[PDB]
Protein backbone atom coordinates (compact mmCIF):
# COMPACT_ATOMS: atom_id res chain seq x y z
CA UNK A 1 0.00 0.00 0.00
CA UNK A 2 0.70 3.67 -0.48
CA UNK A 3 4.40 4.40 1.10
CA UNK A 4 6.56 7.53 -0.09
CA UNK A 5 10.59 6.89 1.05
CA UNK A 6 12.09 10.61 1.71
CA UNK A 7 15.51 11.31 1.14
CA UNK A 8 17.56 11.52 4.29
CA UNK A 9 18.53 14.81 6.08
CA UNK A 10 21.14 16.66 4.46
CA UNK A 11 23.49 19.78 5.88
CA UNK A 12 23.67 22.12 2.52
CA UNK A 13 26.36 24.86 1.86
CA UNK A 14 24.77 28.35 2.10
CA UNK A 15 24.20 29.97 -1.39
CA UNK A 16 24.65 26.38 -3.16
CA UNK A 17 21.60 23.80 -3.75
CA UNK A 18 20.06 20.66 -2.44
CA UNK A 19 18.61 18.16 -4.15
CA UNK A 20 15.22 15.69 -2.43
CA UNK A 21 13.94 12.77 -3.79
CA UNK A 22 10.31 10.80 -2.77
CA UNK A 23 10.34 7.58 -3.48
CA UNK A 24 6.78 6.36 -3.97
CA UNK A 25 5.99 3.03 -3.67
CA UNK A 26 2.99 0.95 -4.09
CA UNK A 27 0.72 2.87 -6.36
CA UNK A 28 1.11 3.65 -10.15
CA UNK A 29 3.26 6.62 -9.91
CA UNK A 30 2.45 8.46 -13.69
CA UNK A 31 -1.22 9.48 -12.66
CA UNK A 32 -0.91 11.35 -9.52
CA UNK A 33 0.72 14.23 -8.75
CA UNK A 34 3.08 14.66 -5.80
CA UNK A 35 2.80 17.68 -3.85
CA UNK A 36 5.54 19.37 -1.79
CA UNK A 37 5.00 21.32 1.18
CA UNK A 38 7.87 22.73 3.99
CA UNK A 39 7.03 23.56 7.36
CA UNK A 40 9.91 25.21 9.39
CA UNK A 41 10.45 24.39 12.98
CA UNK A 42 7.82 25.92 14.96
CA UNK A 43 5.69 26.75 12.44
CA UNK A 44 2.81 26.22 9.61
CA UNK A 45 3.28 24.85 6.39
CA UNK A 46 3.54 26.41 2.98
CA UNK A 47 3.23 25.03 -0.66
CA UNK A 48 5.71 24.46 -2.27
CA UNK A 49 4.28 22.83 -5.56
CA UNK A 50 3.41 19.77 -7.20
CA UNK A 51 4.77 17.73 -10.24
CA UNK A 52 2.32 15.43 -11.79
CA UNK A 53 4.61 12.71 -13.19
CA UNK A 54 2.80 11.77 -16.38
CA UNK A 55 1.47 14.65 -18.24
CA UNK A 56 4.09 16.73 -17.01
CA UNK A 57 2.20 19.37 -15.49
CA UNK A 58 3.77 21.46 -12.40
CA UNK A 59 2.96 24.36 -10.99
CA UNK A 60 4.50 26.48 -8.38
CA UNK A 61 3.20 28.86 -5.35
CA UNK A 62 4.91 32.17 -6.92
CA UNK A 63 6.68 32.51 -3.36
CA UNK A 64 8.84 29.09 -4.68
CA UNK A 65 8.94 29.88 -8.66
CA UNK A 66 13.17 29.96 -8.65
CA UNK A 67 13.92 28.51 -5.38
CA UNK A 68 12.39 25.11 -6.10
CA UNK A 69 12.14 23.14 -9.25
CA UNK A 70 9.96 19.92 -9.65
CA UNK A 71 11.36 16.90 -11.44
CA UNK A 72 10.57 13.48 -11.84
CA UNK A 73 11.83 10.41 -13.10
CA UNK A 74 8.46 8.10 -14.66
CA UNK A 75 10.66 4.70 -13.41
CA UNK A 76 11.85 4.80 -10.44
CA UNK A 77 8.55 6.70 -9.13
CA UNK A 78 11.07 9.36 -7.64
CA UNK A 79 9.72 12.86 -7.84
CA UNK A 80 12.22 15.31 -6.59
CA UNK A 81 12.72 18.72 -5.55
CA UNK A 82 15.52 20.78 -6.06
CA UNK A 83 16.50 23.87 -3.83
CA UNK A 84 18.58 26.79 -5.26
CA UNK A 85 20.56 28.79 -4.08
CA UNK A 86 19.62 27.89 -0.44
CA UNK A 87 20.25 30.51 2.46
CA UNK A 88 19.27 29.93 6.17
CA UNK A 89 15.22 30.91 5.74
CA UNK A 90 15.64 27.40 3.32
CA UNK A 91 16.33 25.42 6.55
CA UNK A 92 12.82 23.36 7.26
CA UNK A 93 11.32 20.05 6.89
CA UNK A 94 10.37 19.35 3.61
CA UNK A 95 7.52 16.85 2.42
CA UNK A 96 5.86 15.20 -0.37
CA UNK A 97 2.01 14.14 -0.99
CA UNK A 98 0.06 11.53 -3.32
CA UNK A 99 -2.44 13.41 -4.56
CA UNK A 100 -4.86 16.27 -3.10
CA UNK A 101 -5.83 14.62 -0.24
CA UNK A 102 -2.86 11.60 0.07
CA UNK A 103 -0.71 10.04 2.34
CA UNK A 104 2.43 12.37 3.35
CA UNK A 105 5.89 11.13 3.43
CA UNK A 106 7.83 11.20 6.01
CA UNK A 107 10.08 14.92 6.27
CA UNK A 108 13.73 15.44 4.79
CA UNK A 109 15.18 18.10 7.41
CA UNK A 110 17.52 20.35 5.88
CA UNK A 111 19.88 22.55 8.22
CA UNK A 112 21.68 25.19 5.98
CA UNK A 113 24.58 26.00 7.64
CA UNK A 114 28.23 27.08 6.77
CA UNK A 115 29.26 24.75 9.88
CA UNK A 116 30.80 21.37 9.90
CA UNK A 117 29.18 17.99 10.51
CA UNK A 118 29.68 16.53 14.18
CA UNK A 119 28.64 13.23 15.71
CA UNK A 120 27.72 13.31 18.95
CA UNK A 121 29.28 12.16 22.42
CA UNK A 122 26.88 9.73 24.28
CA UNK A 123 27.31 10.51 27.72
CA UNK A 124 25.71 8.41 30.76
CA UNK A 125 23.10 9.81 33.34
CA UNK A 126 22.85 7.94 36.22
CA UNK A 127 21.77 8.93 40.19
CA UNK A 128 24.57 9.57 42.90
CA UNK A 129 22.62 6.75 45.18
CA UNK A 130 19.41 4.78 44.82
CA UNK A 131 15.51 6.20 47.36
CA UNK A 132 16.57 9.19 44.92
CA UNK A 133 12.66 10.45 45.63
CA UNK A 134 10.19 7.20 45.64
CA UNK A 135 11.04 3.77 44.27
CA UNK A 136 11.93 5.07 40.77
CA UNK A 137 15.21 5.30 39.31
CA UNK A 138 15.92 6.99 36.15
CA UNK A 139 19.01 6.59 33.50
CA UNK A 140 19.45 8.37 30.55
CA UNK A 141 22.23 9.28 27.66
CA UNK A 142 22.84 12.37 26.89
CA UNK A 143 24.01 12.99 23.37
CA UNK A 144 26.24 16.17 22.97
CA UNK A 145 27.38 18.34 21.18
CA UNK A 146 25.96 16.96 18.08
CA UNK A 147 25.22 18.78 14.10
CA UNK A 148 23.32 18.90 12.59
CA UNK A 149 20.21 17.65 13.34
CA UNK A 150 18.38 15.01 13.96
CA UNK A 151 19.40 12.37 16.40
CA UNK A 152 17.35 9.59 16.59
CA UNK A 153 17.33 7.53 20.43
CA UNK A 154 16.14 4.00 21.12
CA UNK A 155 16.70 2.21 24.55
CA UNK A 156 17.83 -1.44 23.80
CA UNK A 157 18.01 -1.64 20.08
CA UNK A 158 14.21 -0.80 20.21
CA UNK A 159 12.67 -3.18 23.19
CA UNK A 160 12.04 -0.65 25.61
CA UNK A 161 9.50 2.20 25.24
CA UNK A 162 8.03 1.99 28.65
CA UNK A 163 9.00 4.76 30.83
CA UNK A 164 11.83 6.59 27.79
CA UNK A 165 11.15 10.51 27.03
CA UNK A 166 13.90 11.83 24.95
CA UNK A 167 13.75 15.84 24.53
CA UNK A 168 13.56 18.23 21.99
CA UNK A 169 17.05 18.85 21.05
CA UNK A 170 18.85 21.76 22.19
CA UNK A 171 20.98 24.32 21.02
CA UNK A 172 23.89 25.23 22.69
CA UNK A 173 26.05 28.49 22.95
CA UNK A 174 28.58 26.66 20.86
CA UNK A 175 26.02 25.99 18.21
CA UNK A 176 26.00 22.28 18.53
CA UNK A 177 23.32 20.69 19.87
CA UNK A 178 22.63 18.39 22.94
CA UNK A 179 19.80 16.01 23.79
CA UNK A 180 19.05 13.88 27.11
CA UNK A 181 17.15 10.85 26.63
CA UNK A 182 15.53 9.53 29.90
CA UNK A 183 14.08 6.38 31.36
CA UNK A 184 12.35 5.55 34.27
CA UNK A 185 12.53 2.13 36.16
CA UNK A 186 11.71 1.16 39.42
CA UNK A 187 14.20 0.68 41.83
CA UNK A 188 13.99 -3.01 42.23
CA UNK A 189 14.88 -3.50 38.34
CA UNK A 190 18.52 -2.17 39.10
CA UNK A 191 20.10 -5.37 37.84
CA UNK A 192 16.57 -6.98 36.19
CA UNK A 193 17.64 -5.25 32.66
CA UNK A 194 20.53 -3.76 30.88
CA UNK A 195 20.21 -0.61 29.71
CA UNK A 196 21.79 0.32 26.07
CA UNK A 197 21.02 3.56 24.66
CA UNK A 198 20.98 3.50 20.73
CA UNK A 199 22.24 7.01 19.55
CA UNK A 200 21.82 7.74 15.78
CA UNK A 201 22.96 10.43 13.69
CA UNK A 202 22.52 9.40 10.09
CA UNK A 203 24.42 12.32 8.65
CA UNK A 204 27.78 11.62 9.92
CA UNK A 205 27.07 7.62 10.19
CA UNK A 206 28.33 7.94 14.08
CA UNK A 207 26.49 5.15 15.48
CA UNK A 208 26.49 3.98 19.42
CA UNK A 209 25.40 1.90 21.81
CA UNK A 210 26.20 3.22 25.29
CA UNK A 211 25.43 0.74 28.28
CA UNK A 212 24.17 2.20 31.50
CA UNK B 1 -3.27 33.53 -3.50
CA UNK B 2 -6.86 32.93 -1.29
CA UNK B 3 -5.66 32.50 2.27
CA UNK B 4 -7.21 30.50 4.87
CA UNK B 5 -7.44 31.91 8.60
CA UNK B 6 -7.92 29.64 11.25
CA UNK B 7 -9.28 30.22 14.83
CA UNK B 8 -8.59 29.84 17.64
CA UNK B 9 -4.93 29.10 17.68
CA UNK B 10 -3.97 27.52 21.09
CA UNK B 11 -6.87 25.33 23.14
CA UNK B 12 -6.54 23.84 26.50
CA UNK B 13 -9.67 21.65 26.86
CA UNK B 14 -10.50 18.77 28.88
CA UNK B 15 -10.98 15.29 28.22
CA UNK B 16 -14.25 14.54 27.42
CA UNK B 17 -15.62 17.98 26.32
CA UNK B 18 -16.14 18.72 22.59
CA UNK B 19 -13.84 21.25 20.84
CA UNK B 20 -14.31 23.07 17.84
CA UNK B 21 -11.89 24.43 15.51
CA UNK B 22 -12.98 27.26 12.65
CA UNK B 23 -10.92 27.58 9.40
CA UNK B 24 -12.51 30.71 7.02
CA UNK B 25 -11.59 30.98 4.39
CA UNK B 26 -11.09 34.72 2.51
CA UNK B 27 -12.73 33.92 -0.70
CA UNK B 28 -15.19 30.79 -1.44
CA UNK B 29 -13.12 27.28 -1.14
CA UNK B 30 -16.58 25.28 -2.25
CA UNK B 31 -15.80 22.65 0.23
CA UNK B 32 -12.16 21.53 -0.64
CA UNK B 33 -10.77 21.51 2.37
CA UNK B 34 -9.08 19.42 4.05
CA UNK B 35 -8.28 18.90 7.59
CA UNK B 36 -4.93 17.72 9.29
CA UNK B 37 -3.45 16.91 12.53
CA UNK B 38 0.14 16.83 13.06
CA UNK B 39 1.91 15.46 16.27
CA UNK B 40 5.63 16.86 16.73
CA UNK B 41 7.97 15.20 14.32
CA UNK B 42 5.49 13.75 11.87
CA UNK B 43 3.95 13.66 8.71
CA UNK B 44 0.69 15.34 8.75
CA UNK B 45 -2.48 12.72 8.96
CA UNK B 46 -6.06 13.17 7.14
CA UNK B 47 -8.72 13.72 9.16
CA UNK B 48 -11.47 14.95 6.89
CA UNK B 49 -10.84 15.74 2.92
CA UNK B 50 -13.81 17.10 0.54
CA UNK B 51 -14.83 19.49 3.70
CA UNK B 52 -17.16 16.45 5.82
CA UNK B 53 -15.84 13.43 4.69
CA UNK B 54 -14.11 11.13 7.15
CA UNK B 55 -10.93 10.22 6.40
CA UNK B 56 -10.77 6.20 6.27
CA UNK B 57 -9.05 5.40 10.24
CA UNK B 58 -10.32 8.69 11.80
CA UNK B 59 -13.15 8.34 14.88
CA UNK B 60 -15.92 8.77 14.87
CA UNK B 61 -15.98 11.29 17.68
CA UNK B 62 -14.80 13.81 14.19
CA UNK B 63 -16.39 15.44 12.31
CA UNK B 64 -16.32 17.84 9.17
CA UNK B 65 -19.06 20.78 9.16
CA UNK B 66 -19.19 23.88 6.58
CA UNK B 67 -19.91 25.46 3.46
CA UNK B 68 -18.62 28.21 1.76
CA UNK B 69 -15.94 30.51 3.53
CA UNK B 70 -16.57 28.72 7.41
CA UNK B 71 -15.68 25.25 7.78
CA UNK B 72 -14.91 23.62 10.95
CA UNK B 73 -13.57 20.63 12.81
CA UNK B 74 -15.53 19.09 15.98
CA UNK B 75 -14.25 16.63 17.75
CA UNK B 76 -16.77 15.94 20.96
CA UNK B 77 -15.56 13.19 23.21
CA UNK B 78 -11.96 14.82 23.24
CA UNK B 79 -9.16 12.03 24.62
CA UNK B 80 -5.98 12.12 25.85
CA UNK B 81 -4.71 11.51 22.51
CA UNK B 82 -6.44 14.09 20.72
CA UNK B 83 -3.34 16.83 21.29
CA UNK B 84 -1.03 17.90 18.25
CA UNK B 85 -1.58 20.63 15.96
CA UNK B 86 -4.27 20.71 13.44
CA UNK B 87 -4.51 22.33 9.96
CA UNK B 88 -6.90 23.27 7.29
CA UNK B 89 -5.96 23.34 3.83
CA UNK B 90 -7.94 24.40 0.47
CA UNK B 91 -7.50 22.77 -2.78
CA UNK B 92 -9.27 24.84 -4.98
CA UNK B 93 -7.42 27.11 -7.11
CA UNK B 94 -4.21 27.09 -6.79
CA UNK B 95 -1.61 28.10 -4.80
CA UNK B 96 -3.67 25.46 -2.36
CA UNK B 97 -2.99 27.46 1.06
CA UNK B 98 -2.67 26.15 4.67
CA UNK B 99 -4.16 27.20 7.48
CA UNK B 100 -2.51 28.96 10.43
CA UNK B 101 -2.70 25.92 12.66
CA UNK B 102 -4.40 25.50 16.31
CA UNK B 103 -2.22 23.64 19.17
CA UNK B 104 -5.00 21.72 21.20
CA UNK B 105 -3.07 20.42 24.91
CA UNK B 106 -5.72 18.00 26.83
CA UNK B 107 -5.86 19.54 29.82
CA UNK B 108 -5.79 17.70 33.08
CA UNK B 109 -6.16 18.39 36.90
CA UNK B 110 -2.53 19.30 38.85
CA UNK B 111 0.43 16.67 38.77
CA UNK B 112 3.68 17.23 40.87
CA UNK B 113 6.85 16.74 39.01
CA UNK B 114 8.85 13.81 40.52
CA UNK B 115 13.23 15.21 40.54
CA UNK B 116 15.88 13.79 40.15
CA UNK B 117 19.36 14.69 39.79
CA UNK B 118 22.36 13.82 37.62
CA UNK B 119 26.09 14.11 38.35
CA UNK B 120 28.65 14.91 35.87
CA UNK B 121 29.63 11.52 34.28
CA UNK B 122 33.28 11.21 34.38
CA UNK B 123 33.66 10.75 30.33
CA UNK B 124 32.42 13.87 30.26
CA UNK B 125 34.46 15.65 33.14
CA UNK B 126 37.64 14.26 31.10
CA UNK B 127 36.72 16.05 28.16
CA UNK B 128 36.26 19.40 29.93
CA UNK B 129 32.62 20.26 30.49
CA UNK B 130 30.62 19.37 33.33
CA UNK B 131 27.00 19.25 32.71
CA UNK B 132 24.48 18.48 35.54
CA UNK B 133 20.96 17.74 34.19
CA UNK B 134 17.70 18.05 36.73
CA UNK B 135 14.79 16.35 35.58
CA UNK B 136 11.47 17.10 36.17
CA UNK B 137 9.34 13.96 35.46
CA UNK B 138 5.70 13.78 34.62
CA UNK B 139 3.81 16.85 35.48
CA UNK B 140 1.42 18.96 34.25
CA UNK B 141 0.70 21.99 33.84
CA UNK B 142 4.17 22.44 31.86
CA UNK B 143 4.94 25.47 33.81
CA UNK B 144 7.38 24.47 36.35
CA UNK B 145 10.29 27.00 37.01
CA UNK B 146 14.43 24.95 38.18
CA UNK B 147 16.82 27.02 40.13
CA UNK B 148 20.33 25.84 40.21
CA UNK B 149 22.28 26.70 43.03
CA UNK B 150 26.02 25.11 42.26
CA UNK B 151 26.63 25.82 45.80
CA UNK B 152 24.57 28.52 47.05
CA UNK B 153 25.43 30.18 44.17
CA UNK B 154 21.97 30.96 42.37
CA UNK B 155 23.45 30.50 38.40
CA UNK B 156 21.35 32.84 36.94
CA UNK B 157 22.21 32.26 33.00
CA UNK B 158 23.95 28.67 33.11
CA UNK B 159 21.23 26.31 31.98
CA UNK B 160 18.74 25.95 29.26
CA UNK B 161 15.43 23.38 29.45
CA UNK B 162 13.40 21.13 27.22
CA UNK B 163 10.43 19.29 27.80
CA UNK B 164 8.49 16.71 26.12
CA UNK B 165 5.05 16.70 24.46
CA UNK B 166 1.98 15.88 26.67
CA UNK B 167 1.70 12.31 27.16
CA UNK B 168 -0.88 10.25 24.53
CA UNK B 169 -2.04 8.85 27.86
CA UNK B 170 -1.77 10.13 31.11
CA UNK B 171 -1.69 13.68 29.30
CA UNK B 172 1.82 15.08 31.46
CA UNK B 173 4.59 16.23 30.88
CA UNK B 174 8.60 16.03 31.85
CA UNK B 175 11.54 18.58 31.58
CA UNK B 176 15.28 18.23 31.42
CA UNK B 177 17.25 21.22 32.40
CA UNK B 178 21.12 20.83 31.71
CA UNK B 179 23.86 23.32 33.63
CA UNK B 180 26.77 23.41 31.76
CA UNK B 181 30.45 24.25 33.64
CA UNK B 182 34.01 24.30 33.06
CA UNK B 183 35.85 20.99 34.40
CA UNK B 184 37.29 23.91 36.65
CA UNK B 185 33.57 25.51 38.12
CA UNK B 186 32.48 22.11 39.00
CA UNK B 187 35.50 21.13 40.51
CA UNK B 188 35.86 24.00 42.57
CA UNK B 189 32.17 23.49 44.43
CA UNK B 190 30.48 20.75 46.48
CA UNK B 191 26.74 21.13 46.23
CA UNK B 192 24.90 21.07 43.02
CA UNK B 193 21.60 22.02 43.59
CA UNK B 194 18.48 21.36 41.33
CA UNK B 195 15.71 23.49 43.24
CA UNK B 196 11.82 22.82 41.25
CA UNK B 197 8.25 25.10 42.07
CA UNK B 198 5.57 23.82 40.67
CA UNK B 199 1.51 24.53 41.93
CA UNK B 200 1.18 20.87 42.55
CA UNK B 201 3.79 20.71 44.92
CA UNK B 202 3.19 21.91 48.28
CA UNK B 203 6.76 23.23 49.20
CA UNK B 204 9.50 23.49 46.74
CA UNK B 205 11.26 20.12 46.56
CA UNK B 206 15.29 20.16 45.86
CA UNK B 207 17.37 17.52 44.94
CA UNK B 208 21.11 17.91 45.33
CA UNK B 209 24.91 16.05 44.97
CA UNK B 210 28.22 16.77 46.19
CA UNK B 211 31.78 16.87 44.60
Amino acid sequence: QVQLQQSDAELVKPGASVKISCKASGYTFTDHAIHWAKQKPEQGLEWIGYISPGNDDIKYNEKFKGKATLTADKSSSTAYMQLNSLTSEDSAVYFCKRSYYGHWGQGTTLTVSSASTKGPSVFPLAPCSRSTSESTAALGCLVKDYFPEPVTVSWNSGALTSGVHTFPAVLQSSGLYSLSSVVTVPSSSLGTKTYTCNVDHKPSNTKVDKRV
Amino acid sequence: DIQMTQSPASLSVSVGETVTITCRASENIYSNLAWYQQKQGKSPQLLVYAATNLADGVPSRFSGSGSGTQYSLKINSLQSEDFGSYYCQHFWGTPYTFGGGTRLEIKRADAAPTVFIFPPSDEQLKSGTASVVCLLNNFYPREAKVQWKVDNALQSGNSQESVTEQDSKDSTYSLSSTLTLSKADYEKHKVYACEVTHQGLSSPVTKSFNR
